[PDB]
């Protein structure tokens, strides 16, 4: 019925479409269990997220370098930011692992014991970590435009959107490590040159990916 | 509910009444110390000596320092103050410490014998007279009588306030004196001296800039 | 039944006529929660009255004072005052009358009654369209009129937009720009000077200076999105 | 809880149920819920009266001196700063007086205590037995010689309403007197000169700025 990765395969038996971004690939079983699936749903999620917060930053900051604003590139910008600005990273990162710590180990307890971060305990909040799903907290705080709250047809849609957009962002963040450990350029810079000449300019030239070439 | 780590499973030795009824009961209790009934009223009393040692301590080592830089007092720092007092003494440290432990071996001696038999202590005849006055209070660790001259434990209203208050300010002070040791090694001033490194450039003073707490980085 | 933004369009089912100015147009849902909706409805006002207010004060500036860029009036204009102490005064009376706003968008009808004046109140109301001593004079019906306010003010809102962009491009005021455009209308439009294609992009140059010196300090006034720019 | 007919510190916003007018000056306010507990909200009711009234004549204390100085009145303790009233040499060292201020208030103050701990019970002179206070007399408000002009038998609740809005703005301008002697450097009324100099250039933001 329902499309799957590999068409003409069964879907496996414990993917039942129920979940967004659903095509019944999962060779390897490795969410078989019921319980470690919801570990991996929330996992996926924080995942894709954290992708697209950096791909959209990345490619940002690399349409100011080529347009010559001054941007440094995305491997370039950690030692940049900390030089120009004089700051101690070692403050920096443990400052970094307060913040996520205390944001973190709450949406972690809440996986646990769901409902259990609304019980009033901090600074009396009650209701804006209840959590509506498994990775879909909800609430007048991590939704504040209510997109949960307003239409249920609409919502499954945008849940969808997510995470495809998720595993896209996903697959582009690899291909910026790759592409710079490959080349050494920025990623707009290689997309400058494919460009130029896609024929004579791609993986399969660059003297790397196709080493036997 | 009040607990130390929202949607734990508090532990099961912790929710009984009785073990409610400790003043600054949270819930934690991860190693599973007390466990068993009789060690978590023996540990009991151990948190409220060291609260009480720890905030009487911490108290000569801030208000001395504090007043100190303020200019009020000249104080040497807690940990030259054994050096500096003994010289201008009228005993050696040997001498002074035999008789503390004397003194504070008795004291300690006739408390310790009332955990183990409560309300003891006021054998009739035991003591020349006074011995009436040492059978303590039916709350362990919180003798009263002549250890309470503005009779503040006798206002029941106020009773569970006053010992939450107590253990707060206990275990504080417990922290800030493993933090004043802490401190001391890994930076070589004193802890006023440290709070004014700390205020004057907060993100370049700190334990993750010191050289000690943090090799790796 | 009624005019839509895209006529033969079916609007969404959160969106049914009753507020003014409701032509159906919310392609991404936003205000399909009735709570989103009612604060949503207050910052249309807000951000359309504001708008309307400084449209037409950049306009009479330009008419009046044509040497002065408003893009450059905040450095530009001395007064008595001083910096701080125009913002001094700016902050309070703001602080005083958003809040007063904010209350009766949560609670209606409890910031009404005037705190030092006894006898004078606001008479009963919509959230957002205050009247009494606010209105004393109504040219005709309120109906009628809420639409034409809303209609003028999201066309200000638009409008000022273009100032804006207009400005960090051309480097002019509206009226400026505007009699560029009938100089040379094939040569003036955005077409006409950016362009982007598969290997070459070009974008105009920010014509607004990369930082302002005012009063011994220095003031970044970036180009918005300059990056970006087509 | 709270009723809508009472003032309100914030006009429509709820307000705790135990701030039920009872008090003078009860505007609702207490975001923190301070005085939820009824016993604890008993001790800070006194405490309030002790801080403001001390803080009352403290601040009239600071200003009147110093307003008499400028207008040209000369008396030996003219020209000091309210702080540097105590380096002032007088009759008698610092620490002396310091010693027979704290007997003298250790009196008074307990004899208050007992009348709060149990009220009424310390209405009668020790000595001569046939003086003693009124019998209606509440904790913080004695009345009797401590009323001599009898302005307490007038309409007493608007008469609290009035202390303690004197009160509590007194309290504040003595932070104020902290504050800003702590970063000017100068005195209260200095403050205020070169504000009327220039209203717009000596705000705090202005003079703050300045300093970093
Ligand atoms: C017995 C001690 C004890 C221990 C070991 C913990 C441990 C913990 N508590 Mg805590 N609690 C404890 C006692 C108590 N807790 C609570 C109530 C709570 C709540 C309500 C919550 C925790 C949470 C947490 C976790 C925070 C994780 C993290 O990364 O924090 C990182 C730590 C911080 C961000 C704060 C400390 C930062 C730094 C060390 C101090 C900085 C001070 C400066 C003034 C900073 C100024 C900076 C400004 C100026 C820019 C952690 C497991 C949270 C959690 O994860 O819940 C699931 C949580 O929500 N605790 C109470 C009151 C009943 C306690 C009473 O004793
Ligand atoms: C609606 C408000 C508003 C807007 C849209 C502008 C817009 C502009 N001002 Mg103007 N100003 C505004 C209010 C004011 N300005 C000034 C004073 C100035 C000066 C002195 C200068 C400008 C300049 C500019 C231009 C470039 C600014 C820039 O890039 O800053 C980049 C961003 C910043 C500098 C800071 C941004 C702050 C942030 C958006 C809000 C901060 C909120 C506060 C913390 C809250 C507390 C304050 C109270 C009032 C709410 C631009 C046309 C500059 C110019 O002429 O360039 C050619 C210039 O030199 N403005 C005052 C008097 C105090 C204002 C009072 O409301
Ligand atoms: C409401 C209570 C109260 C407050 C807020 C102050 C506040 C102040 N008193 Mg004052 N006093 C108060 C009650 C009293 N004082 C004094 C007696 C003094 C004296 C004798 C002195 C002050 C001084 C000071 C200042 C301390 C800061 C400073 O400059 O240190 C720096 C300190 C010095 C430069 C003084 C150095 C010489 C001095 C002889 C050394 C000994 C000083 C004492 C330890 C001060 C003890 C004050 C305590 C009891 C409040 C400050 C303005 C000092 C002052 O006016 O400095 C300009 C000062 O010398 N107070 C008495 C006893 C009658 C009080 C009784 O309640
Ligand atoms: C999790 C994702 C992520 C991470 C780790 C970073 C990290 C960084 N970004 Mg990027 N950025 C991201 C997402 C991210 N960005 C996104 C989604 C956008 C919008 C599309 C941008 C837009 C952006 C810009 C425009 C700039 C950076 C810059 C920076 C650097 C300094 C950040 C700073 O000082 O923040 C401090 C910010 C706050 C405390 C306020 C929040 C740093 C390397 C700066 C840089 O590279 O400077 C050389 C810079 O100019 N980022
Ligand atoms: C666990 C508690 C504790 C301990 C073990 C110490 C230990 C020490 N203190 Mg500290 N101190 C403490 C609490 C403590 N203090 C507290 C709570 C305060 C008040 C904030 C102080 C204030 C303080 C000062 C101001 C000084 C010390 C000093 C000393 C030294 C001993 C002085 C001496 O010979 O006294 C011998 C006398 C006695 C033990 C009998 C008590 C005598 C006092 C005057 C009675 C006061 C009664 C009071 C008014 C009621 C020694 C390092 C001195 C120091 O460091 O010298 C180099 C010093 O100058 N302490
Ligand atoms: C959002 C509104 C807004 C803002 C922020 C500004 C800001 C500015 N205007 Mg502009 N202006 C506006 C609207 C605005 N104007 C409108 C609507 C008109 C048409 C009437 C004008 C007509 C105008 C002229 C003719 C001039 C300016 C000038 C100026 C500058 C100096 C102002 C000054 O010195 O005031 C000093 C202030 C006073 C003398 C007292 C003003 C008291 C007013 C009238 C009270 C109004 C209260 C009322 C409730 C407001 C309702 C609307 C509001 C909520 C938006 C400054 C950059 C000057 C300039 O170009 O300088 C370079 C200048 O010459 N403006
Ligand atoms: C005052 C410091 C400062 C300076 C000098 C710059 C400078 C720049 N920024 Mg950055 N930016 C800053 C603060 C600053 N930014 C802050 C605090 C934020 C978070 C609100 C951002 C968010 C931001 C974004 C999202 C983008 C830039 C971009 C840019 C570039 C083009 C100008 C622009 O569109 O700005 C826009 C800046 C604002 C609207 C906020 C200015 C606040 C003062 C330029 C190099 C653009 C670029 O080319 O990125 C590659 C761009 O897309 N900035
Ligand atoms: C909280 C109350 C308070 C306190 C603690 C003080 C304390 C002080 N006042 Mg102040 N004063 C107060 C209220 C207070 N005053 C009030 C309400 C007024 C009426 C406006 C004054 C008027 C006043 C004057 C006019 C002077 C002082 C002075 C003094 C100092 C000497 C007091 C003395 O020996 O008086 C005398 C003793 C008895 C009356 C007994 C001392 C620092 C003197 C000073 O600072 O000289 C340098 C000084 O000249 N006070
Ligand atoms: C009783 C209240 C009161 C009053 C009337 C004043 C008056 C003054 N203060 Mg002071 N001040 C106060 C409280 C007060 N202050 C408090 C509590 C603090 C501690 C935070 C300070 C700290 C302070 C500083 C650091 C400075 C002043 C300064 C000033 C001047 C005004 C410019 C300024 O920056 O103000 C800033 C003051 C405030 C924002 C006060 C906020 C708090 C009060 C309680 C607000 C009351 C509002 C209410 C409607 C009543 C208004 C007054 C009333 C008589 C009508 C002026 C002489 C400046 C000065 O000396 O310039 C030459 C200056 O540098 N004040
Ligand atoms: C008594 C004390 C300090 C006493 C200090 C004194 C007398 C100081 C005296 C002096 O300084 C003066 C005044 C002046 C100086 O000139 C001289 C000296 C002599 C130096 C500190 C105790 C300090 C005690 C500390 C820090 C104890 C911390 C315990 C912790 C964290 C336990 C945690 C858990 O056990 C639980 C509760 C439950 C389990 O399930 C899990 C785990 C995690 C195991």
């Amino acid at each position: 019925v329902r499309p799957v990765w590999f068409p003409g395969n069964p879907p496996p038996a414990h993917l039942d479409g129920s979940l967004a971004g659903d095509y019944g690939f999962d060779p390897l079983f490795l969410g078989q269990e019921p319980q470690t699936l919801k570990w991996y749903v929330q996992a996926e999620l924080v995942h894709g997220r954290f992708a697209m917060l950096g791909a959209a930053g990345i490619i940002l900051t690399s349409i100011g370098a080529k347009v010559g604003l001054g941007f440094p590139e995305w491997y370039d910008a950690g030692k940049v930011v900390v030089e120009k600005n004089n700051i101690d990273f070692p403050t920096l990162m443990v400052i970094q692992f307060y913040l996520m710590g205390w944001a973190e180990t709450k949406r972690w307890y809440d996986f646990k014991n769901p409902g259990s971060q609304a019980d009033g305990s901090f600074l009396g909040f009650t209701e804006e970590f209840k959590g509506l799903e498994n990775g879909y907290p909800g609430g007048r705080f991590f939704d504040p435009m209510g997109l949960s709250r307003g239409d249920a047809a609409k919502y499954q849609e945008y849940k969808q959107k997510e995470v495809k957009n998720g595993r896209l962002a996903m697959i582009a963040c690899l291909g910026f490590a790759a592409q710079y450990a490959a080349t050494g350029k920025g990623p707009l810079d290689n997309l400058a040159d494919h460009l130029a000449d896609p024929n004579h300019v791609n993986f399969a030239t660059n003297g790397v990916s196709i080493p036997i070439a | 509910r009040q607990s130390w780590l929202p949607g734990s499973q508090i532990p099961a030795h912790l929710d009984t009444p009785a073990a409610q009824a400790l003043a600054g009961n949270f819930g934690f209790d991860p190693l599973g110390l007390g466990k068993d009934p009789v060690a978590l009223r023996w540990y009991q009393q151990a948190e409220l000596i060291h609260c009480r040692t720890a905030m009487a301590g911490v108290a000569g080592i801030l208000i001395p320092g504090l007043l100190t830089k303020a200019g009020a007092l000249n104080v040497p720092e807690w940990y030259d103050a054994g050096k500096v007092a003994i010289e201008n003494s009228f005993a050696p440290w040997g001498s002074l410490l035999a008789v503390q432990l004397f003194l504070c071996g008795f004291v300690e001696a006739k408390r310790w014998q009332d955990i183990r038999k409560p309300g003891s202590q006021g054998e009739p005849g035991s003591f020349l007279g006074f011995e009436a006055s040492l059978k303590g209070t039916s709350e362990l660790g919180y003798p009263g009588g002549p250890f309470d001259p503005l009779g503040l434990s006798k206002e029941a209203d106020k009773w569970a306030d006053w010992k939450l208050k107590e253990v707060k300010n206990g275990r504080l002070a417990m922290l800030a004196f493993l933090g004043f040791v802490a401190q001391k090694y890994a930076t070589g001033a004193g802890p006023v001296d440290n709070l004014a490194a700390h205020l004057k450039d907060p993100w370049h003073v700190n334990y993750a800039t010191n050289g000690v707490s943090l090799p790796f980085l | 039944s009624r005019p839509l933004w895209l006529p033969g369009s079916t609007p969404p089912a959160h969106l049914k006529g009753d507020l003014p100015g409701d032509f159906g147009f919310d392609p991404l849902g936003l205000g399909a929660n009735a709570e989103s909706l009612k604060w949503f409805k207050e910052s249309e006002l807000v951000h359309s009255r504001w708008a309307m207010a400084a449209v037409a004060g950049i306009l009479v500036q330009e008419i009046v004072r044509p040497d002065v860029f408003w893009y450059n009036a905040g450095k530009e204009v001395e007064s008595p005052l001083g910096p701080l102490g125009l913002l001094a005064v700016e902050f309070f009376l703001m602080h005083w009358v958003e809040v007063r706003r904010w209350q009766d968008l949560r609670k209606p009808g409890s910031v009404d009654q005037d705190p030092i004046f006894s006898q004078y109140k606001l008479p009963p109301h919509e959230v957002g369209y205050p009247g009494g001593v606010f209105a004393p004079f109504i040219p005709g019906d309120l109906a009628e009129l809420k639409v034409k306010e809303i209609k003028n003010g999201r066309l200000a809102m638009l409008a000022f937009v273009g100032f804006v962009m207009a400005a960090q491009v051309t480097g002019k005021g509206p009226i400026a720009a505007l009699q560029e455009h009938l100089a040379d209308p094939w040569g003036t439009t955005i077409f006409s000077k950016a362009a982007v294609v598969p290997g070459q992009a070009v974008a105009p140059p920010c014509k607004i200076p990369a930082s302002v010196s005012y009063k011994g300090i220095e003031i970044p006034t970036p180009c918005f999105l300059q990056g970006l720019w087509p | 809880k709270r009723d809508a007919a009472l003032p309100s510190w914030m006009p429509g916003a709820d307000l705790p149920g135990y701030l039920n007018g009872t008090l003078p000056g009860d505007f609702g306010f207490d975001p923190l819920y301070l005085g939820q507990d009824p016993v604890k909200l008993k001790w800070y009711a006194q405490a309030e009266l002790m801080n403001a009234r001390f803080a009352m004549l403290a601040v009239a204390g600071i200003l009147v001196p110093e307003l008499l100085s400028n207008i040209g009145f000369s008396w030996p303790g003219a020209g000091v700063a309210w702080y540097d009233a105590g380096k002032f040499e007088y009759f008698a060292p610092a620490s002396s007086l310091f010693g027979v201020q704290m007997l003298l208030f250790a009196w008074v103050e307990i004899r208050r205590y007992q009348d709060f701990v149990k009220p009424g019970s310390a209405n009668q002179d020790p000595i001569f037995t046939n003086n003693k206070l009124p019998d209606g007399n509440e904790p913080g408000y004695p009345g009797g010689i401590f009323d001599p002009f009898g302005w307490s038998k007038g309409d007493i609740k608007s008469l609290k309403l009035k202390e303690i809005k004197n009160g509590r703005l007194a309290m504040l301008a003595f932070a104020g007197f902290i504050g800003q002697a702590y970063t000017t450097g100068t005195t209260p009324l200095k403050n205020l000169s070169t504000h009327l100099a220039d209203p717009w250039s000596t705000t705090v933001w202005q003079n703050d700025l300045a300093r970093l």
